């Protein structure tokens, strides 16, 4: 099944206490620090060995964080290894964000002009794209050479593109179908 | 992360396995699974204690049948 | 860039690349150090391949590197392919040394499109009595030997293919696959001293190699006509057997993650056929002419894999156990047997008529057989009498001693004309020989040598 | 050592070990509050094994605890088993006393 199918439960968990609790940005960072520890190369091996229980594995990731992880997190953290989930955190932490950005209604936007950068450009757009989204946007911009002129602006499954490339595929299309 | 999560990992005691040797997860009807054997070769020989010999059949992601 | 084995299981192999340089679908993968190559099948994702090994697995590891080719399997084309034996990859599997070769085609493709076909009715003459006669072909037609185990297949092409092949001025193709070493060992050392090996592409994938090897034989052995027939020349295509080429793909299919069909098949039976059998076809520059055995499971006509068959065919060949347990060869049902040639405006009235009353006279004796058996003879009327007798002459005029079946009966072969066939049956009908004993018209040739045959 | 009962379904039981006292394949366990006997047929990883009880399952719950006997189930064996009636695990169901046995053999040889 998908990673993200067996990790909604424990997203949603996380998320729905985190809310009751005014913790929305204490399990961000908790979440996001077990994330990265995992996937370590030194701790990815520590977590398959046969000879380690679900308690031993559980305890030596908490150790690793520490201060990083407050009670309810560990609590979390003992919950998944329980169960033999300690391969999903990475994915767990990712839909944990996607619930919370829903909530505090904002988008991370990601921007990709043809070589150009600046704060006029940026907020002349992303009025637009908010009064569009009805959200609040953290836009991050990039470069893409790949374009003769324009830009391509990607908000969720949304793609609106205005980039000059667009326009000679439209083109080359036409000429053709 | 932070130079305090980079370390305190050189003390949790994780050493290493050769890769010609790993050890048994589960015993059933003649099958045997085993972790760690990294480069055995299809149809290759397994030696147990006590003499025992098996074929390596199963060379799954994390785990050999034999 | 490079990848990684992670997972080996049978014939199957996954191989993990990095995800910005994941190799295409049928692309062709070497493994580093070992001698295998595996063609990737399935994109599961997350830069991994799923692919098939063209060789033994015995040698593979986790972790060994595997290298991306950027294209699918390229065999050599054109004249330096004559008078060779080749594997799957086109390597030489003769000590000839290497193939001059001035191009590289790959095994996949397109079939020709609907622009492209061509229709022609040219009768092309066998020597055979029951085909001539039921089953008459056409050159740059779709010829297919359907037939259970111990029938005759093998027998009756290499008679075709003597009494074409050799005579044919283009050149030919000749595909093993599935086939027993040593029928392959046998018709090499034939065409070789036949000095006919000259014009004729040899392509062998015999049941001792990997699922993979005999799933990618036909198309090596076709891609090699094709190359032929798209420079204008009219070829001969004689695939030993289409069936394994199924088979391969049953084998394979399950540990490939696909759900099972009826009677334990792919479930992409139908598409995995028709994609090889489009190609094997005559288009507007040049003309293939091709003969396929094709194996009958348990002799059961009805088997998905021989029912998803027929549609694809222009002459339908039956071979019947039940005749070959009677001692009858070449073993053909003239009842279940038929061609899109079998037809007045193509043949002419006089053999159209001459194959229909011979239809006729063996429809009512297997109706009348079991009448015969409880009764007895003495309780039918005086027409139906003459009927059996008559009907128990044609099946056995139907039989013939063949050239490449002198071992086997110690006989000398014979070859009737399609004038001679039509005379001898057409005179059998209307009753020119209702005096001599039925064993006379048993393994004879032309009727002439029945009416010798009775006297000794 | 001593096993909680983790699993039930039907005739066949899932016991959990300490890693260092696992069972052998064939071993007999029995139940500490209802003596019901239990023959181990696999080694199913993590200090659990999978067995099949030598009677009844009604009434067993999770976390009950199973005694390890070292040995394979073992009935009597010899001159002393004429004229008996014998159950699986060799105890007499004939009401006419226990037997007189000089020695038990596993059953699996
Ligand atoms: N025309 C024939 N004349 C005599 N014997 C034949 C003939 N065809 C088949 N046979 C018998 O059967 C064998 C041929 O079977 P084969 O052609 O290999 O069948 P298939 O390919 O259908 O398995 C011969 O060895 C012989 O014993
Ligand atoms: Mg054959």
């Amino acid at each position: 099944a998908e990673l993200t199918t067996l990790a909604r439960p424990y997203a949603k968990a996380a998320f729905e206490y985190a809310q009751a609790h005014q913790q929305l940005a204490d399990w961000s960072a908790a979440l996001g620090v077990l994330a990265a520890v995992s996937q370590d190369d030194t701790v990815r091996q520590l977590l398959k060995e046969p000879q380690l229980t679900s308690s031993a594995k559980a305890q030596s990731l908490i150790d690793v964080c520490g201060d990083k992880l407050n009670a309810p997190a560990q609590n979390f953290v003992r919950t998944v290894a329980e169960n033999k989930r300690l391969e999903l955190l990475p994915t767990i932490a990712e839909m944990y964000e996607q619930l919370k950005a829903e909530q505090e209604k904002s988008v991370e936007v990601e921007v990709t002009s043809a070589f150009t950068l600046s704060k006029e450009q940026q907020d002349k757009l992303a009025k637009a794209l908010s009064a569009r989204l009805s959200r609040e946007v953290r836009l991050h911009a990039s470069e893409d050479a790949s374009l003769i002129g324009g830009v391509i602006i990607r908000a969720g499954d949304l793609v609106i593109d205005g980039s000059v490339r667009g326009k000679l595929a439209k083109l080359a299309e036409a000429l053709k179908s | 992360i932070s130079e305090i999560i980079k370390g305190r990992i050189e003390k949790l005691d994780v050493a290493s396995q050769a890769r010609n040797e790993g050890t048994i997860v589960s015993v059933s009807d003649g099958i045997v699974r085993i972790y760690g054997l990294a480069d055995v070769m299809y149809g290759e020989m397994i030696e147990f204690p006590g003499g025992v010999y098996g074929m390596a059949l199963n060379l799954e992601q994390d785990s050999v049948g034999a | 860039s490079s990848g990684r084995i992670v997972q080996i299981i049978g014939a199957v192999i996954d191989v993990e690349f990095p995800r910005d340089a994941v190799p295409s679908i049928y692309e062709a993968l070497k493994v580093q150090g070992v001698e295998t190559t595996l063609e990737v099948q399935q994109q599961l994702g997350d830069g991994v391949v799923r692919s098939i090994a063209m060789g033994s697995t015995e040698g593979l590891k986790r972790g060994l590197n595997v290298d991306s080719t950027g294209a699918a399997i390229s065999v050599p084309v054109g004249k330096a392919t004559l008078g060779r034996i080749m594997d799957v990859l086109g390597n030489p599997i003769d000590e000839a040394g290497p193939i001059g070769e001035e191009e590289r085609w790959g095994i996949h493709r397109e079939a020709p499109s609907y622009a492209d076909q061509a229709g022609g009715n040219e009768l092309l003459e066998t020597g055979i009595k029951v085909i001539d006669l039921v089953c008459p072909f056409a050159k740059g037609g779709k010829v297919g030997l359907f037939g259970g185990a111990g029938v005759g297949k093998t027998v009756n092409m290499m008679e075709l293919i003597r009494n074409i092949a050799i005579e044919h001025s283009g050149y030919s193709v000749f595909a093993g696959v599935g086939e027993r070493t040593r029928e392959g060992n046998d018709f090499y050392h034939e065409m070789k001293d036949s000095n006919v090996l000259d014009k004729v592409a040899l392509v062998y994938g015999q049941m001792n190699e990997p699922p993979g090897n005999r799933l990618r034989v036909a198309l090596t052995g076709l891609t090699m006509a094709e190359k032929f027939r798209d420079e204008g020349r009219d070829v001969l295509l004689f695939i030993d057997n289409i069936y394994r080429y199924t088979l391969a793909g049953t084998e394979v299919s399950a540990l490939l993650g696909r759900m099972p069909s009826a009677v334990g098949y792919q479930p992409t039976l139908a598409e995995e056929m028709g994609v090889l059998q489009e190609r094997i076809t005559s288009t507007k520059k040049g003309s293939i002419t091709s003969i396929q055995a094709v194996y009958v499971p348990a002799d059961d006509l009805t088997d998905p894999s021989p029912a998803t068959t027929f549609a694809h065919l222009d002459a339908t060949v039956v071979l019947s156990r039940d005749i070959a347990s009677l001692g009858i060869y070449p073993a053909v049902d003239p009842l279940d047997s038929t061609s899109r040639q079998l037809d007045p405006l193509v043949i002419g009235q006089d053999h159209y008529d001459t194959a229909r009353g011979v239809q006729y006279v063996l429809q009512r004796y297997k109706e009348l057989k079991d009448i015969i058996a409880i009764l007895g003879m003495d309780e039918l009327s005086e027409a139906d009498k003459l009927l059996v007798a008559r009907a128990r002459k044609i099946q056995r005029f139907l039989s013939q001693p063949f050239f490449v079946a002198e071992v086997f009966t110690g006989s000398p072969g014979k070859y009737v004309s399609l004038k001679d066939t039509i005379a001898g049956f057409k005179g059998i009908l209307n009753g020119d020989y209702d005096h001599l004993p039925e064993q006379a018209f048993y393994m004879v040739g032309g009727i002439e040598e029945a009416v010798e045959k009775a006297k000794k």
